[PDB]
């Protein structure tokens, strides 16, 4: 009859542990019959129970027993073990999938809402808000301290801001706040709100103070226009700079994110982009986005950075295509495997969710471990081979930027680039705008050092001024703190500048003679007719 | 005025130039030539010298035989000869080519590869015979050695005004704008180190028959090589004919034995093929 | 033709991985507007106005929006132009 039992044990422990049984159908009288092929087990549940490489042995080890209970012996060959890498990574074997996920909650973008969708939206935040609930998420982030570290001689806020693993905690915290509101009885999953797109007015939901309440026929104030701070009994205010309106910079700024292979250069490229937003919309009250101490209580915060956690998602995904790692990081290490200190700390998160998945590496697979999707990856409308089309197409030039190593100043500022041509006599300089990006902070926030450049693309700024990278001149920021009035001395270097040549031929693609406007061909007078 | 702005070939280093690595290789391919049986081998390449003589054919009764020397194409065969060398242990794993050790400089000492007696490999830590400091006379008897006797002259020093035989007599030899006085002095000065290394032992550098089974012989004569080729050198600066003899001109007809045999003697194709000085 | 020529450079400059619609040679001078294109009058050419400053008029092709027919010089392919460029710089040569 022959059940038989199999079990793995490693050399070094020694483990045993029993990755279940199977049975054969057995009789004296018989068809004489063998399998041409091996029954498989799925046994990977075990393989990583034991954290056990699937590379170590992990050697196999079966018992076999009749119905009786009698053990024979001498039975069988276990020897084969196979490893089925996912449909979804693409390096090898299948093509491009798009591969499924448990995927709860989809995630849509803020312009594709309906009334309904808006109105329980506001709802159910409303219950989060009249509630205790939603500042006590928000004091994750904000102003009250409760990260002390490494004694601790001095305490911090929670929230990490120069290191790489900065989008994974913000990505888990906009997690936690979709979780409850969709606990509140929210029809659907906190919305992005895409500021890539160029807007004469703000964001329908955020914008207005009181909207109109159709169950009740009553207006009502709008509990996405201000969050409440009620330990320091202020509310969250908004002062928008027109810088906000309009500019289609954020276009190329993400184009330069999403060119991004390496993690890192990612993430500073990306968290500085994210930053800009903070910037413009909060700008001189003190109780607002801009400052990083209070700008969690605005609830615009999370229809911010899923926004941002979607942009990073989008990356992700383009890494796969890239066959590069998508759901890892062969960047920053040490960073990778220490849980995010409110979220891992067993007080005041009491959500299961977020605090069992508080390491970074934990944070990786939004779809499979938080359990949420966005319902397109493509930005600006474009398919994602379409996006790394254009992003080959845009390496495929000369181009010059400005470098800018960043660190934590005790507060937000705004630093803008200028473009200095020195006059041929006398000495002359520095005075025509090249752009604007954002430092983000707070009195007490953690300290931070970039350990690699931000970029800032000034080739085009360059072209109207017929500079090249050859061509005389320099490159001067002008450094704005939060306060209106505040202007600074020299914190950071002076903006480094850098040449990449094309693949422009300079680098990567060979010489390709290029398509331009070029209409009017001339020719060679004596090919004349 | 503006002036002018598929193997790779061999690099014969310097000996005190060597690096870890390639005193590695070449200790190690000496090792397996010298433990070689075959024709690649060093016993039978030595053999191609002197004294189990090949000339005119193996096959005679008397045999006056073979190396050159004491005539115009003395140079010529010789370099050949290093050639086959080289060419052995390149196929043997040397990495680098015949290292030389010029006496063009000034010397206190014989080069650590030569004069040591057992080497120790960095890499693997144990340690082994120094094929390089004395080479095996198989045919006379598996004991036989070659030893060697290191006459004082060998270190002389640059006086006040007097400068080392060694400088003066290579200098007066690149002197020379004639091939064959270049050649008379040229081997003569030669000679030199034949007769300090080799002292009275009879195995020995001293001694034409058993010379060429000490491996230092060929050290020696890669720098040789190179003296006659910075001579080469020096007459393509004084727009005088290199790669040519205008003098003994008949003798550079005369193949190079035992190269010229091809056969099973040697082969080796391209030692063969340019057995003509 | 002599434009011809310059484009040609340009884009043997390309080829050499130098700059070619830049220029680091001539500082002070690439931003000043062309003294009869920038004139309000009489040039009311917009294409030209707008782009009379010397920077703006480096690629001709976006800007002015024509090719030439080939870019090859003599018969000579870009890449064997370079080479023969190259082999010239390879002997002693003497100027006034």
């Amino acid at each position: 009859s022959l059940l038989v039992e199999y079990f793995i044990a490693a050399d070094g422990t020694d483990q045993k542990m029993k990755a279940g049984e199977f049975y054969v159908l057995g009789s004296e009288n018989e068809m004489p019959w063998k399998f041409d092929r091996p029954y498989k087990s799925d046994i990977t549940y075990v393989m990583d129970a034991m954290k056990l490489h699937y590379t170590d042995k992990y050697h196999v080890e079966l018992r076999i027993t009749d119905m009786t209970g009698a053990e024979v012996t001498d039975l069988k060959l276990v020897t084969s073990v196979i490893y089925e890498p996912g449909i979804g990574n693409f390096g090898e074997g299948r093509r491009w999938i798009s591969p499924i996920t448990s995927a709860s909650r989809i995630r849509k973008n803020l312009l594709d809402f309906e009334d309904g969708e808006m109105e329980s939206l506001r709802n159910a935040f409303k219950q989060m808000a009249d509630e205790g609930r939603y500042e006590e998420i928000a004091s994750f982030h904000g102003v009250p301290a409760q990260c002390p570290s490494e004694d601790g001689t001095m305490v911090h806020t929670c929230c990490l801001h120069g290191m790489p693993v900065f989008p994974h905690w913000h990505r888990l915290y906009v997690s936690l706040v979709e979780d409850e509101l969709l606990a509140r009885g929210s029809g659907v999953a906190v919305p992005y709100w895409d500021w890539v797109e160029p807007f004469d007015e703000l964001p329908r939901l955020i914008n207005e103070a009181t909207f109109y309440n159709s169950r009740t026929l009553q207006i009502e104030p709008n509990p996405f226009f201000k969050g409440k701070i009620s330990f320091e009994n202020a509310e969250t205010d908004r002062d928008t700079q027109p810088e906000l309106f309009g500019n289609r910079y954020l276009y190329d700024h993400t184009l330069f994110v999403f060119e991004q292979t390496d993690f890192c250069e990612f993430e500073v490229h990306y968290e500085v982009l994210h930053n800009t937003i903070h910037s413009w919309l909060g700008g001189r009250d003190v109780h607002s986005m801009s400052s990083l101490d209070y700008a969690a209580y605005d609830p615009v915060f999370f229809l911010h950075h899923s926004n941002v956690d979607r942009l990073w998602a989008i990356w992700q995904e383009l890494q796969r295509y890239r066959k590069l790692s998508y759901n890892e990081a062969n960047c920053a290490l040490p960073l990778m495997n220490q849980p995010m200190r409110p979220f891992s700390n067993s007080t005041a998160n009491n959500d299961r969710l977020t605090f069992t998945n508080s390491r970074p590496n934990d944070v990786f697979d939004y779809q499979n471990v938080l359990h949420y999707k966005y319902d397109t990856l493509n930005f600006a409308g474009l398919s994602i081979p379409q996006l790394e089309r254009i992003l080959q197409k845009n390496q495929g030039r000369d181009r010059i930027f400005a470098g800018f190593l960043l660190h934590g100043i005790k507060a937000s500022a705004d630093v803008r680039i200028y473009i200095c041509v020195p006059t041929g006599i006398g000495e002359e300089n520095c005075g025509n705008y090249a752009g604007i990006f954002s430092v983000l902070g707070g009195e007490t926030e953690m300290p931070w050092q970039f350990d690699r450049l931000f970029r800032y693309e000034i080739t085009d700024e360059l072209k109207k001024l017929g500079l090249n990278q050859n061509s005389h001149f320099r490159v001067e920021m002008e450094l704005t703190a939060v306060n209106g009035s505040k202007i600074t001395q020299k914190i950071f270097p002076n903006p480094t500048i850098i040449f990449v040549p094309s693949d422009v031929e300079f680098e990567e693609d060979t010489w390709r003679d290029v398509v331009t406007s070029a209409n009017r061909i001339r020719r060679n007078l004596k090919d004349l007719s | 005025f503006v002036p002018k702005k598929v193997r790779g070939n061999l690099v014969r280093k310097n000996v005190d130039r060597l690096s870890l690595q390639e005193i590695n290789s070449l200790i190690h391919a000496l090792k397996r030539m010298q433990k070689d049986r075959s024709s690649d081998g060093f016993e039978t390449i030595a053999s191609f010298h002197a004294l189990p003589p090949l000339c005119p054919n193996p096959t005679a009764k008397h045999r006056h035989a073979c190396c050159l020397h004491g005539m115009a194409t003395f140079p010529q065969w010789h370099r050949l000869y290093v050639v086959q060398f080289e060419h052995s242990l390149n196929r043997h794993g040397a990495i680098v080519g015949v290292p030389y050790w010029d006496w063009t400089y000034p010397m206190t000492e014989v080069p650590g590869l030569l004069t040591s007696e057992k080497y120790t490999d960095p890499f693997t830590g144990i340690e082994t015979f120094n094929p390089f400091n004395h080479g095996h006379i198989s045919f006379i008897s598996p004991e036989t050695m070659t030893t060697r006797e290191v006459s004082e002259h060998l270190f002389e020093q640059p006086a006040l005004g007097k400068q080392t035989w060694l400088f003066n007599n290579i200098i007066l030899a690149l002197e020379q704008t004639d091939y064959c006085d270049f050649e008379v002095q040229f081997e003569i000065v030669h000679n030199s180190i034949h007769s300090w290394l080799g002292g009275k032992e009879l195995y020995s550098l001293n001694h034409l028959h058993y010379a060429a089974y000490d491996p230092a012989f060929f050290l020696h004569h890669s720098n040789v090589d190179r003296l006659w080729v910075v001579w080469q050198e020096l007459q393509k600066f004084r727009g005088l004919p290199a790669y040519e003899s205008n003098c003994a001109i008949e003798l550079m007809s005369q193949p190079l034995k035992p190269f010229s045999f091809g056969a099973p003697y040697n082969l080796n194709p391209v030692t063969t093929k340019y057995s003509k000085p | 033709t002599v434009d011809r020529l310059w484009a040609i450079w340009q884009d043997l400059q390309r080829y050499r991985k130098l700059d070619y619609n830049v220029a680091n040679c001539a500082l002070n001078l690439l931003n000043d507007p062309m003294r009869p294109f920038n004139n309000k009058t009489a040039n009311q050419d917009h294409l030209t106005f707008t782009n009379s400053r010397p920077n703006d008029v480096f690629d001709y092709q976006n800007s002015l929006n024509y090719k030439f027919d080939s870019l090859s010089f003599s018969g000579l392919s870009i890449p064997r132009l370079d080479d023969l460029l190259e082999s010239r710089q390879s002997h002693d040569r003497v100027f006034a």
